[PDB]
């Protein structure tokens, strides 16, 4: 009816979205966008398709040196990170210690592969007295026994004569070997087990140069046990040997393992199961899939991960100021 | 900051103009309605779409990582983790929130200079041909038909064509 | 950057001036005087403000701390922490130095926009009843008392009111 | 962002205009030509060139440094400068993109600025004394030689001569 | 006369404050703020409402230990951080060692409850010599003494017999044990002292299992002894039993100390005193109450404070160009 | 022909330079800079007008005990950082151990005075055989020999007395000094080399209290020798003593060396030889002298650097859209 007319303006719709400006809080806005990512698929995935090494109710010391319940095993023999329970029921069994076991785990953490392997039979110890070394500390199918991977020596008639064995690694692969001492706890239990009171346990390889020796004395019963055994380890090269002498209290290896080290990883402490997916970015309550920036699920990641934050939303606004 | 007006000169938005997201909406006595300058909305389309890809690709740094090793003895090595780890997510939340916000600051005036840059390409076509109305309106003092309405909406109008029958009628309205 | 004016066709600000950011000048027979835009200081004041209190509350993660226990055979885990604090203090002196440049070059013309935007809307509500002088003034042709001052003053001018007089003294001006 | 027109209303640069950064191009009966606006050019050339010095200048922490001192069994230590390694390297790197980015956004619209600020200059002196072409030119009504040309480069026009030849430029170009 | 007028402007004042901008420098302006926090009140104060333990010229060691010059004691039992002066006068009078004294005054930088109490008294060495074991090194009123919470047993007519002896935690509490090992100078002090020449020192807990052995050898004086004092710890968790044995050169036990641990903190120098206030930030020259997002006082803060730059100003203009 | 005109414009240029925005990319433009720092000289040199510590092929141990290819020396005496091989060749020529090296490296990474002086001379052991602690692990002039700055005592006669010397340091300067002990193979060697069989290595200072003794046990050989050496080091304070004793097996010094430090640094691994250039800031790969704020050449720089960054470019706009 009136004259005729033309306007400028632009969109407006019912998006509710909201935005913040160093300005101005609470801004409604056409459209918008997180930055932000919040969620995880609540499962223990692969790292980049290799399957992680799940220790059940086992520690990586009860694992490896084979402790009774542990030996529900059969496997790996590669993986791209370790996942421990916070309290795994089944360690050393009897008690006592693994020397730089902090630094084992780390190596371990991540595996390119891994082989037990006999190194020196329970059948080369003629003088000695090998099925004897067990424990109602570390019991199996009631009845009482030991560590499986390695061997509590005793004294054969009433004698423990020294042993000096060596073992010359031939294989391609780096291999791992772990044995221990055995302190006794009076006079009486040292000759009762082993005859000669003054005794020691040497080890050398090209690079090794170890002389361990029990402490004999009173300390208070762990798994009804004042006894306690010191686990060590050491990597022989291909090609060098270990050299093992000792008139008593030696815990000797058995099997070793073969590894091959390429790559870093650590150990994810966790309750949760495999969950046969996989992931670039693995938490201990599950994994992140995405490509945003930053996230705010979980501090302890091991992958290629966005940028851990203390927030709750990161939202940019791609449209425009909406009203009413 | 603000350009002349979003939520400025120009009182709200078109609910109902829907294939972009700025345009024109005229009325004459053909008819009315609304049409979105399609070449103004990609530009914008594209700059912010650019920027959110751009926030997301340049991380491209993510790297590898880890949880908690050091044991009762190695309190004070671990201390210096939480140092180092609690140092981290200090700089990147705020980075973050910072960067979210000034941004956002910037991409509504982005929108708001988009606008008043079309407002003042049409005002500067036509000019004592139109009233500026002020409220982001012009009223025609010449009759503009549908082939003329276009022929603003892509620059190309015609000012003197119709400068004439304008002259006219703010002669008719200086007068009873 | 720079908007229109601050110190452009504005040279200079109201020394007088004390009730507000910007506002008005007027000169009539009733005498003259300073008078700020309430409403569009508030604005500013909000949204300045605003902006320093985020710089200041995003950072809402401060934490927890220590100093310096590593002993004469740790000497090298003791650079590891030096090395992390002075690379933090590296990343957050130059965030917060740039941070202070870059957003104050933005709260500078942020005035800069306000005044121009005043400006603007005035302008569009007068027009070929004042003069634009070009230095942020206007000229009246006809003549505007208190009440028609303070209806500029809050956009409620009455253009179709006074064009009448105006047109008049425009054929004045052109002769003798 | 755009301010009205550097790739805006004025579609194209001087490829001829060697003296400066921005300025005019005139055409009269004596000749035609570039001349750069000295004064608006170096005021460009120091905030831009203060820019850059001060995102170098503002880093001025540099420090002191290292590599790569623990052993085959401190390999959880070597891990713990790892992530703090990576993890300044992905803080500044993230850091420097952005800053590059948005600083260069902010750079471009800086100069659209600075040439809409000389438009705005110059139309301010000449009004009705020029045609607004809406390409960036003006066409002027009267005749404008080139003491007249030097008079609006360097802000000293005289509005109050020309009225009148222009005014009757008007009457002629609306008649036959 | 002439035609009236309106202007548009802005508002400026006297107003020196400058400010900085990517573009500009020195440019003056309406208003400003500085964000960059430079001030500090000059005391030791409270830790969120909690007083830190000020040892004055006491080191940890010489503090627990009981060195006679530190027993000017009387505290605490509860703090958030630990000051020690930079070169403490009183540390261990009888020179010697504190095993692992790093990470133990870590452990004891924050504590929730501490309380000294007697664990094995004077009056259970029938057979051994408790009142002579005393030095010129380590004198308290003009009279040479001793540590005042553990015991320099020496032989008792010409005989030391083999110490067997335990304890068992029955408190609610951990608690923190010392005990230490005396290396002699030559044959004859040892003989002197303890009768028997080949001596030793074990201890045992669930967790601990130690066997000391001392050095007889030549050592250059200090506090005009050649003489030697290795001391150790451990935390005997509730319901655990330490197991001590020796027959010679033992320094014993006689109080301990029950700890709670619940929070981390540090050990802070510094030369200053209790100014009876009360912060959430402290440093070595002063506290700092802000909510400004930087500071520029000092790096080594203990508590919940700002990001420490190198920067003198950090200046946010909120007004507009100041014109002259 | 046409009516006057006056443009407004701005300048353009035949520049191909392009630069990216947040909201787009490859942008044509009059003028650009990039802030990357990209080049290095591909030169080890001097770190402000000091000359580092260059070993070629040895390694620092070797060095300072003076292996027999390491006396290749003649320097030094001051230096800001040293620069090792990757594997340098003359290392411990006599198989064995350095302990605390890696600490020891990062002392003497930075090193503002350094001079070898005699501490003990050969003609101070009237009753041991000096001229006989001799190697053909350990060769010099085609003959075999033995680390130069310390000497490998045997028994004279039938005899190896027990050895109590001691040294004072009257220098100005703190000194460090260096002995060892010998793990022979077997009771033969042992008794063959020292007679007695049962011996030790004890080592004090006002700081120090060191006891050492030789593990006698069989090892694979190591440059064909199965015996094994173990150094140690410590820093005597000036006026401060030094007390040595053995029966057996030991080490002694001769050369000891007089250092001040006032500085840290750190230890580079290059392949490279010194440039005979300054430099503020050095790599491994090359020296770079730049003012700009960041670089990508190498991520373990010694000196004031830019930072390292994962980038190829950092291009700054200084002009305008450039169009066609
Ligand atoms: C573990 O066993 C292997 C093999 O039985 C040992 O390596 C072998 O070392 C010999 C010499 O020590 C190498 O010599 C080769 O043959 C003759 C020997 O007279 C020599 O003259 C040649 O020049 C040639 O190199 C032999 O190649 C090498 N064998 C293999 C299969 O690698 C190794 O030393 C043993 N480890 C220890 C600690 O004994
Ligand atoms: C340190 O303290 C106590 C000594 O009172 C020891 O724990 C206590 O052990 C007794 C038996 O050894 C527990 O007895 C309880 O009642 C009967 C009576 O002997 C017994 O037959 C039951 O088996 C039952 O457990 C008693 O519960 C327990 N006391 C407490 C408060 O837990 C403890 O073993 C001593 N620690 C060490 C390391 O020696
Ligand atoms: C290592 O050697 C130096 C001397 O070479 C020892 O320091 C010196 O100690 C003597 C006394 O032992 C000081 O004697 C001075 O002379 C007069 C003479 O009667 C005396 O009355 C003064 O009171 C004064 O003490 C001498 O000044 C001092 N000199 C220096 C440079 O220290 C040092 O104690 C020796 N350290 C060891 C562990 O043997
Ligand atoms: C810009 O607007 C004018 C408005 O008329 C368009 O002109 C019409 O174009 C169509 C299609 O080519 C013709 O069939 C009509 O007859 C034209 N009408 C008139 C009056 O010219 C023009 O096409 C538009 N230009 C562009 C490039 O899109
Ligand atoms: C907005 O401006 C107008 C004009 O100055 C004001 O209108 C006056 O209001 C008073 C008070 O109610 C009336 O008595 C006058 O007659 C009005 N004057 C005119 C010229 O119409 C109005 O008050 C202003 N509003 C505010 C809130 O200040
Ligand atoms: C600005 O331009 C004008 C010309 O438009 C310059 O005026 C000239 O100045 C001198 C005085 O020394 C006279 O002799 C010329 O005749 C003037 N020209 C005209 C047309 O009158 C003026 O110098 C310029 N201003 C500045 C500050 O540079
Ligand atoms: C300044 C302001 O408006 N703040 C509010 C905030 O208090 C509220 O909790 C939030 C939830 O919707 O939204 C916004
Ligand atoms: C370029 C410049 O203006 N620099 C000055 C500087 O020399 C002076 O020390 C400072 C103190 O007011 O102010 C600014
Ligand atoms: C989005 C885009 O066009 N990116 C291009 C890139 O693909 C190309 O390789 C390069 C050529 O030098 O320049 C830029
Ligand atoms: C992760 O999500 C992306 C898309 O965001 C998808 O392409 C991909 O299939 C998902 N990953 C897995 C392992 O399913
Ligand atoms: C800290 O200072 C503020 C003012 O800056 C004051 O209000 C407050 O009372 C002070 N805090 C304490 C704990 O004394
Ligand atoms: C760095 O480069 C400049 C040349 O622009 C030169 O003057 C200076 O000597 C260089 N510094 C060194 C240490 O080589």
């Amino acid at each position: 009816l009136g004259s005729d007319q033309i306007c400028i303006g632009y969109h407006a719709n019912n998006s509710t979205k909201q935005v913040d400006t160093i300005m101005e809080k609470n801004v409604t806005v056409t459209h918008a966008q997180d930055i932000l990512e919040k969620t995880h698929n609540g499962k223990l995935c692969d790292l980049n398709g290799v399957k992680p090494l799940i220790l059940k109710d086992c520690s990586v010391a009860g694992w490896l040196l084979g402790n009774p319940m542990c030996d529900e095993f059969i496997r790996v023999p590669e993986w791209s990170y370790i996942v421990e329970r916070a309290n795994p029921a089944n360690d050393l069994c009897y008690p006592g210690t693994l020397n730089d076991y902090e630094e084992l785990k780390h190596l371990l953490s991540r595996i390119n592969h891994f082989e037990k392997t006999l190194i020196i039979p329970r059948s080369s110890w003629p003088n000695h007295e090998t099925s004897l070394g067990v424990s109602a500390a570390c019991p199996y199918q009631g009845a009482s026994s030991f560590f499986r991977n390695v061997v509590w020596l005793i004294k054969k008639n009433d004698a423990y004569p020294t042993i000096k064995i060596s073992y010359n690694n031939t294989n391609r692969e780096d291999l791992l070997i772990l044995w221990g001492i055995h302190h006794s706890n009076n006079a009486a239990e040292q000759t009762n087990l082993y005859k000669n009171p003054d005794t020691y346990v040497s080890v050398g390889t090209s690079t090794l140069n170890q002389r361990l020796v029990p402490k004999i004395a009173t300390r208070s019963q762990v798994n009804g046990q004042s006894g306690r055994m010191d686990f060590f380890w050491t990597i022989l090269k291909p090609n060098d040997a270990i050299h093992f002498e000792s008139n008593g209290n030696f815990i000797a290896p058995e099997y070793a393992y073969k590894i091959v080290k390429k790559g870093d990883s650590t150990i994810m402490k966790s309750e949760m199961e495999y969950g046969h997916c996989n992931t670039k970015c693995q938490t201990p309550i599950g994994a992140i899939n995405s490509s945003m920036p930053f996230h705010n699920i979980h501090p302890l990641t091991i992958g290629e991960c966005p940028k851990y934050v203390k927030s709750n939303k990161l939202v940019l606004a791609t449209g425009l100021r909406n009203s009413p | 900051g603000l350009f002349g007006a979003i939520a400025g000169f120009i009182e709200g938005g078109w609910q109902g103009m829907v294939d972009g997201w700025y345009g024109y909406h005229h009325s004459n006595e053909q008819g009315s309605g609304y049409a979105a300058d399609k070449e103004s909305t990609q530009k914008a389309i594209d700059g912010v779409t650019n920027k959110v890809n751009s926030i997301i690709d340049k991380m491209n740094t993510q790297f590898e990582a880890v949880g908690r090793e050091f044991n009762n003895l190695e309190r004070r090595i671990e201390n210096l983790n939480k140092k180092m780890e609690d140092g981290f997510l200090d700089v990147w939340t705020y980075n973050a929130e910072l960067l979210v916000l000034m941004e956002n600051e910037r991409t509504l005036d982005f929108h708001d200079s988009n606008v008043k840059n079309l407002y003042d390409k049409v005002r500067l076509q036509l000019r004592d041909n139109a009233k500026e109305l002020g409220n982001g309106c012009f009223e025609f003092y010449h009759k503009c038909d549908n082939e003329c309405m276009e022929s603003v909406r892509n620059g190309t109008y015609d000012y003197p064509k119709y400068s004439e029958e304008a002259i006219l009628k703010r002669e008719e309205i200086s007068s009873g």
